[PDB]
């Protein structure tokens, strides 16, 4: 029984089986936060989306920020990244954002009324015959069809172990997320040039030194 | 009343009546610079009073020497 | 600007309104000594008012005819022009506080009813209990949406007593 | 505008509405205060001030009756002014 | 059922499945009360086709370069005389309330004498197309869902024409010109923090 | 069964066998409901045979030296008269607009009310190609597997046009002239770097 802090006790709704169903439970609940079992069921789905958004958003800063640096790509600051964009841009941001608004709205909707009553957006006739590949699967929050094109979740044996890598990577990625912006406010620069300076001289560059997270000292 | 004793009048906290200014303003109080209603010359609420009323209506919110909607503050 | 005021930054009576403090501060300096305990504390006083001058002007506050500073307490006029922390912001600082406090109190209420003797949990507080619930009541405002979603907020208006009408 | 000819049109118009299209509506609603029932039941001369004393008989075949035509003809008259003295307003100096 | 207004959603009890142009849709639930559903079935009906009547009225005047719909009564204040079709029309403003009051009055009184008639045929359906009775189905929810659009789309004019003060038409063709510069993202007046 | 599109691997369950071009693929299993499949039946052939027109009618004009497929519809944006085969053409763009979804909607709404019929016959085979029993499957096959390979060539088209900015003819020449130094690696957009 693996545990985010070993010897602390686990919360109880935490132990049960449709609880450690869940992929990533260490047991990490300190505030109750998932006592009732309804609001853990929109709690879990709201990790996946944050997980996932997260992730692919922390690649579109990394994966550019390192290819920049080493000249294969020419990209701006994440941070800058938007107003370079809407320079040489077809509209402005307030007609990109509500076109924005209206396909993720839509997209949103539906999985929303999939949470609500599982499976039924598989409506016959809804969609114009589309609808049978929108049911999902047996567990909330794992779309599958159209969704799995490889077919990667149709294997038991690796099932469990694909969920955990997933929200492994994915509290990570949110994690760094939050290290973007509380290093931009901190140290006025790049994720990959922050890193390069901590390098440089780790025990000298660092948030212990950097005169905004350590006030009293 | 701390603030006035200990001689820091800026201290205190002071709120506007931003929404009786706004309604001071929909009658024609152009203090406040809301330009709003009959505030504004290109309203039509503004035109279609123009030959009635507006023009004795509007001379008189606009005298502050008179207690026809006196201004307001904090 | 709004409804007429200035910048405080601008205001020609702000400025005055500065001069007239720091006067009066330097005055009861000058029957002191350089270094005494007395002209210390005064000179601390002086640098705290040039300060707090300083920094109101920076805040980009509006200050009326009086050349004070006055709030916008407007939500759509606050987030226009940038006032959202003189009124807007502070209030969800409140409210998180203020529910934080009373969702607290009342998780205690409920948890000791359970006792045997709950009369005597009130006037003699059980502090492991209470510390428990005070840390766990940072999350009030998730907890506090979900017991009203599921109906367990309020009670059953058969088991609440009234009186004759 | 001519007087006669808006004010005796107006009243027309409104006389021809009350006898034709809402007479049937106006009883009708007017049945509505039979449900409630009358006012008093007594025989003193202040009861009897309360009491359908006079029946406005009437000879027009839909019953329309002189109380009627006050109170259209009121309506239309009313219009008609209104009419008039809107129209009065264009062309007005210093006013 | 015509359809579901949201996929997977069960329908209110209270709308019966025979309701042409039933689609499930009460999210306040305003029809449960069976009579006060019958008025807001002739209600719809009734708003459905002089909406129909409008949209097409609004469109046909600046499709034949005539003006917008915005500026038809102008002539009235100014002190123009009126025109149809370019042909002169020798009434003013004043006598042509008279005719409408006291027309829509016989019109409309008449009609709310009926107690609630919506299809009425007879002498309204000359042609004969829903004489039949029984294959009426598809042409009460071609009605409907026509008189439903129409609705959508007049409120889309007085909302449009309030907001960047062109005519229908006018404003298409500058959606057309510029899809993604001239739209209600655009005006300034629709989302005040773009 | 038409073949395998992956040697080695099953067949789905829910695509029967006699199927026109059924090559047992189907990776999203987006035909397993039986309703889902008829409607997207239809749509493959359909989609098959625009293709086929679209394609030849793309690589007509620029044989015959008109232009390309891309740039037929500039006068109308740019303001000129319309050409077919060099012959002017008095309609214009708002004529052409009505003209053509009359028309469409005219066919393609009587299509719609025959309830997915595909292969129709008789007044649409005058020739009576099809009318034997035996040889109507072997053309069908021939039918799809030509439709699909236009529907592929149709998307060429465009992708490479938005890489190269050429017509596909012009494309193949180029290609033919520099196999190793024009192709879609050496586009500049289709290979991130290099
Ligand atoms: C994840 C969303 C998101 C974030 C974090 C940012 C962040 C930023 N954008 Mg960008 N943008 C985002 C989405 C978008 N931007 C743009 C368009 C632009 C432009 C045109 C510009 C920026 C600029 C900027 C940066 C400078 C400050 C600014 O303009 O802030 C304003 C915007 C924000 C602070 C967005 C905040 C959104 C937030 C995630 C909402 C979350 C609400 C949820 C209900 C969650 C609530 C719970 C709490 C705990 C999070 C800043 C780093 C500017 C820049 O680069 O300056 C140099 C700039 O000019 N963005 C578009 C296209 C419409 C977006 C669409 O989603
Ligand atoms: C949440 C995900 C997310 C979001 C919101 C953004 C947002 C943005 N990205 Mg980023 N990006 C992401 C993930 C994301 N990215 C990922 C995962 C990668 C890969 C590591 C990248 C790689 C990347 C690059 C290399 C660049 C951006 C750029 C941009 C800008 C938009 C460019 C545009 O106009 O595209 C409009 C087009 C589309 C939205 C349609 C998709 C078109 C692509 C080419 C399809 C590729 C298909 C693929 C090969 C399979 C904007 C700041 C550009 C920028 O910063 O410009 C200043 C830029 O240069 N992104
Ligand atoms: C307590 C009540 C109250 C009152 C009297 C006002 C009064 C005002 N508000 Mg505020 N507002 C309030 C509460 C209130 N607000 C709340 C609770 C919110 C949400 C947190 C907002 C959000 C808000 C926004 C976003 C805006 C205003 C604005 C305004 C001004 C003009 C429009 C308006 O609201 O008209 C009278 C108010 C009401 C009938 C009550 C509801 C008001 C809604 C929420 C906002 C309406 C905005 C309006 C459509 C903007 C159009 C453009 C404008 C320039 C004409 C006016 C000074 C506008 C402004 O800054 O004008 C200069 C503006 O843009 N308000
Ligand atoms: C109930 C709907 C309705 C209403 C209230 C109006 C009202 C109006 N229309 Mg419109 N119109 C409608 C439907 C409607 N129209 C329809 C369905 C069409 C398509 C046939 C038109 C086509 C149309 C044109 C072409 C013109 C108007 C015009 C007018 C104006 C003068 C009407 C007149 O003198 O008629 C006289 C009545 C008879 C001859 C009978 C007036 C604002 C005129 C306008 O706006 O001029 C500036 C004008 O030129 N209408
Ligand atoms: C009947 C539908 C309809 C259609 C086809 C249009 C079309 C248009 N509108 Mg209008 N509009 C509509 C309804 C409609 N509007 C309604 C109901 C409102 C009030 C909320 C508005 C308010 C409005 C404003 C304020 C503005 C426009 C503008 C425009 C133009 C640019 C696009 C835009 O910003 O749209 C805005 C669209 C919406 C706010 C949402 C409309 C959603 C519709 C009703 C969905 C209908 C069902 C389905 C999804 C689509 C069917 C399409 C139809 C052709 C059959 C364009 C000519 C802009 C303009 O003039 O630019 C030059 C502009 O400034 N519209
Ligand atoms: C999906 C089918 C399709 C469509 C939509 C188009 C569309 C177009 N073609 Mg293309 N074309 C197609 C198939 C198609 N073509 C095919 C299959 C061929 C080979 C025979 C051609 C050969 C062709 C040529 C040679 C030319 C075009 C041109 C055009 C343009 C003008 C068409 C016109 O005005 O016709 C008007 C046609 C008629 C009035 C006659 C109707 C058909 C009769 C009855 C057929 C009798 C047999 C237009 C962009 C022209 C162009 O590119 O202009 C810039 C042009 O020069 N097309
Ligand atoms: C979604 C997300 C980030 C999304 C980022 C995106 C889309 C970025 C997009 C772009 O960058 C690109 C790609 C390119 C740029 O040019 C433009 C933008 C637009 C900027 C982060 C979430 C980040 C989410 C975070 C950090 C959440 C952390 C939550 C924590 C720690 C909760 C802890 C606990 O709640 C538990 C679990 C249990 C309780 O008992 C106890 C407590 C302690 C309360
Ligand atoms: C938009 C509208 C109604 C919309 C109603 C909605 C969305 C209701 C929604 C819901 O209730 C439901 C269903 C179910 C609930 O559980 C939930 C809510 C959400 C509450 C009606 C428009 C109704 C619109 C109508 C009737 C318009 C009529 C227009 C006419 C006659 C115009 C005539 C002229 O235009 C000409 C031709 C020429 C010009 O020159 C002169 C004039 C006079 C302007
Ligand atoms: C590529 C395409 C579709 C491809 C679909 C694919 C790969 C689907 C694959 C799968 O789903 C399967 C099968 C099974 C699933 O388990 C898996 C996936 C992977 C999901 C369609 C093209 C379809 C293409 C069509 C219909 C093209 C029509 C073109 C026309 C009419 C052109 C006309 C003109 O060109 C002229 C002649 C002259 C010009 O001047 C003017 C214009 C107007 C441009
Ligand atoms: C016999 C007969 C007939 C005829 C009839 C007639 C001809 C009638 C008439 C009637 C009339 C002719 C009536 C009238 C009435 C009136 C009235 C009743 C009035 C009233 C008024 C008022 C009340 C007013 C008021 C006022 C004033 C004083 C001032 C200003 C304001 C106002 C306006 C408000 C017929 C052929 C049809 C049929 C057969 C039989
Ligand atoms: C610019 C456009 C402006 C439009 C303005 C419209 C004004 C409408 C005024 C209506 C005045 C009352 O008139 C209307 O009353 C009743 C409906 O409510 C109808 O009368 C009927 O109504 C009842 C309720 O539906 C029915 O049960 C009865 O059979 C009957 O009393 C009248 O026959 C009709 O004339
Ligand atoms: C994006 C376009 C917006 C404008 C409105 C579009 C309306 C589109 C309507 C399409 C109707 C198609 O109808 C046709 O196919 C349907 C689906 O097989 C059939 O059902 C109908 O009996 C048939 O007539």
């Amino acid at each position: 029984r693996q545990s985010w802090l070993p010897g602390s006790q686990i919360p109880a709704h935490l132990d049960t089986p449709a609880a450690q169903a869940l992929a990533g439970n260490f047991g990490f609940d300190p505030l109750g936060l998932g006592k009732d079992p309804v609001a853990l069921r929109w709690y879990q789905q709201a990790e996946l989306i944050h997980c996932r958004t997260a992730m692919a958003g922390v690649a579109g800063i990394l994966i550019p920020g390192l290819l920049t640096k080493a000249g294969a790509l020419n990209v701006p600051e994440w941070y800058d990244a938007g107003k370079v964009a809407i320079e040489n841009s077809f509209a402005p941001w307030g007609s990109l954002l509500a076109v924005q608004l209206f396909l993720c709205g839509f997209v949103e909707a539906k999985r929303w009324q999939d949470i609500r009553k599982p499976g039924s957006q598989g409506e016959p006739g809804s969609f114009l015959g589309f609808e049978a590949s929108l049911k999902g699967t047996s567990e909330l929050g794992y779309p599958g069809g159209p969704f799995d094109p490889l077919g990667l979740s149709k294997e038991a044996d690796k099932w469990a172990d694909w969920k955990l890598k997933e929200v492994k990577n994915g509290r990570l990625a949110m994690l760094a997320f939050l290290g973007f912006v509380a290093q931009k406010y901190a140290t006025g620069a790049g994720p990959v040039d922050n890193l390069a300076a901590h390098l440089k001289d780790p025990w000298h560059v660092n948030y212990a030194t950097n005169g905004v997270s350590l006030p009293f000292l | 009343d701390v603030m006035q004793a200990f001689g820091t009048p800026e201290k205190q906290i002071l709120i506007e009546p931003v929404f009786a200014q706004w309604i001071q303003a929909a009658h024609g109080k152009a203090l406040y610079g809301f330009d709003f209603l009959l505030s504004s010359k290109t309203s039509a609420a503004f035109a279609n009073g123009q030959s009635l009323w507006l023009p004795g209506w509007l001379d008189a919110i606009n005298n502050n020497q008179n207690s026809l909607f006196l201004t307001i503050g904090p | 600007d709004i409804a007429g005021l200035t910048p405080c930054s601008e205001s020609k009576a702000y400025a005055k309104l500065e001069k007239k403090e720091l006067k009066t501060l330097e005055k009861r300096l000058k029957q002191y000594e350089a270094d005494s305990a007395p002209a210390v504390a005064l000179k601390a006083t002086m640098e705290r008012t040039k300060a707090r001058f300083a920094n109101y002007a920076k805040a980009g506050l509006l200050c009326g005819n009086d050349g004070l500073p006055h709030l916008i307490a407007d939500p759509g006029l606050a987030l226009k022009y940038g006032h959202a922390g003189e009124v807007f912001i502070p209030t969800f600082g409140f409210l998180y506080v203020a529910g934080y406090i009373g969702y607290v109190g009342r998780q205690y209420l409920i948890a000791v009813k359970g006792e045997a003797k709950p009369t005597d949990k009130e006037i003699i507080i059980d502090v492991p209990l209470a510390t428990k619930l005070a840390w766990q009541g940072a999350g009030w405002p998730l907890a506090a949406v979900q017991e009203l979603q599921r109906g367990t907020l309020l009670e059953k208006e058969e088991n609440i007593t009234v009186s004759p009408r | 505008l001519d007087p006669q000819i808006v004010i005796s049109g107006s009243t027309a118009a409104f006389l021809a509405i009350g006898r034709f299209v809402f007479l049937g509506y106006q009883r009708r609603e007017a049945n509505f205060d039979s449900t409630v029932g009358p006012k008093t039941t007594g025989a003193t001369y202040f009861d009897d001030l309360q009491k359908n004393s006079t029946i406005f008989a009437t000879n027009d075949p839909a019953g329309f009756n002189i109380i009627d035509v006050a109170g259209w003809g009121a309506l239309g008259h009313a219009v008609g002014f209104a009419v008039l003295a809107i129209n009065s307003l264009q062309g007005a100096n210093l006013s | 059922k015509a359809g579901n207004w949201l996929p997977g959603s069960d329908a209110p009890a209270w709308l019966p499945d025979d309701l042409p142009g039933n689609y499930g849709f009460d999210p306040l639930s305003l029809g449960k009360e069976p009579a006060s559903l019958k008025r807001f079935t002739e209600s719809e009906v009734i708003h459905g086709r002089w909406a129909m009547l409008g949209v097409a009225g609004s469109l046909a005047v600046e499709l034949l370069g005539y003006g917008n719909w915005y500026d038809a009564p102008l002539w009235a204040v100014n002190g123009g005389k009126a025109t149809w079709f370019g042909i002169e029309v020798p009434f003013d403003l004043n006598a042509l309330l008279a005719f409408e009051f006291v027309a829509m009055a016989a019109a409309e009184g008449q009609r709310g004498d009926a107690g609630g008639v919506v299809y009425p045929g007879g002498a309204f359906d000359p042609l004969g197309f829903a004489k039949d009775s029984s294959k009426s189905g598809e042409l009460k929810l071609k009605e409907i869902k026509n008189g439903r659009l129409a609705m959508v789309a007049f409120l889309g004019f007085v909302a449009q024409h309030a907001a960047t003060g062109k005519g229908p038409i006018a404003a298409l063709g500058e959606h057309l010109a510029n899809p993604w510069g001239a739209n209600f993202a655009t005006n300034g007046i629709s989302v005040p923090f773009f």
